[PDB]
């Protein structure tokens, strides 16, 4: 469930930029409603912000052995005075955008490992807050 | 649903509708999915009129949408200098934290608009504020190439 979530929306977004073509989660349209929810709540909330995430993203200088630590600190930050649905979607756009930075720099290994970050924070994290906010069936029926 | 409304025609920019919704009891702070108000929207796109509208009819200037990002935030990172001003006449605050720590001299200084971090300056903006990984306005001006505004910040 949240593995397909974070590689759909990931590849998606690598792919809209132009990083990647080809077979692939993200490849083609979103196939579930909970997947279309945080593709177009994602576009909707980059549009606004421009290349702010990008531009965070590349600030963090990330290296293979930092790229952890780096990336669970950004996170925290995100979700300070605790989780809404809109810190999530904040975290899923920076998420793809330090992929993009990963594919920028060339680390290519980056770009899985930070998709394995997403779904390990969200799952040791945010699963409790998710959980009574009303789960994904909750957020797709605010965000799609 | 006036709100949402007010909301798109602050957006797009269209003065008419938006002295329509508000006279008729649109409610000025609405917030959308993202904590977003007309005057977030009204102020990174641009629209001044708008924006003194809004301040007229009570809108929060202080406003935080769900990262704590400000109307002044907006306008500074954008590079609207003129909707900078009339926000900091209204009472924005010059020190307001975003995202990662970011204060609107932080974005300023980030995106190389040099008038309005020197507007930012002489409202009290913190030369030595500090984000979340200890980068100061200073600090992103010289990684993003802005000298000029670098010897600004280090003068002051």
């Amino acid at each position: 469930d949240t593995r397909a979530l974070v590689a759909d929306f990931v590849g998606y977004k690598l792919r809209q930029k132009g990083y990647v073509c080809g077979a692939g989660p993200g490849e083609g349209p979103a196939a579930d409603p909970l997947h279309q929810a945080m593709r177009a709540a994602g576009d909707e909330f980059e549009t606004r912000f421009r290349r702010t995430f990008s531009d965070l993203a590349a600030q963090l200088h990330v290296t293979p052995g930092s790229a952890q630590q780096r990336f669970t600190q950004v996170s925290d930050e995100l979700f300070q005075g605790g989780p809404n649905w809109g810190r999530l979607v904040a975290f899923f756009v920076f998420g793809a955008a330090l992929c993009a930075e990963s594919v920028n720099k060339e680390m290519e290994v980056l770009v899985g490992q930070v998709q394995e970050w997403m779904v390990a924070y969200l799952e040791t994290r945010l699963a409790d807050w998710i959980h009574s906010s009303g789960g994904w069936a909750e957020f797709t029926a605010l965000y799609g | 649903d006036l709100g949402k409304k007010l909301l798109e025609a602050a957006r797009a920019g269209q003065d008419d509708e938006v002295r329509i919704l508000m006279a008729n009891g649109a409610d000025v702070n609405a917030k959308d999915r993202f904590g977003w108000t007309p005057l977030h929207l009204a102020a990174m796109e641009g629209h001044l009129e708008i924006v003194e509208v809004l301040l007229k009819t009570g809108a929060d200037v202080n406003a935080w949408a769900d990262l704590g990002t400000t109307p002044l935030h907006l306008a500074a990172m954008k590079g609207h200098l003129e909707i900078v001003e009339v926000l900091l006449k209204a009472g924005a605050d010059v020190n307001a934290e975003a995202i990662v720590g970011y204060t609107p001299l932080h974005l300023a200084a980030w995106e190389g608009h040099l008038e309005i971090v020197e507007v930012l300056l002489k409202h009290g903006a913190d030369v030595n504020a500090q984000d979340k990984f200890g980068k100061t306005p200073f600090d992103l001006a010289i990684d993003n190439g802005n000298e000029d505004i670098a010897e600004v910040l280090q003068k002051a």
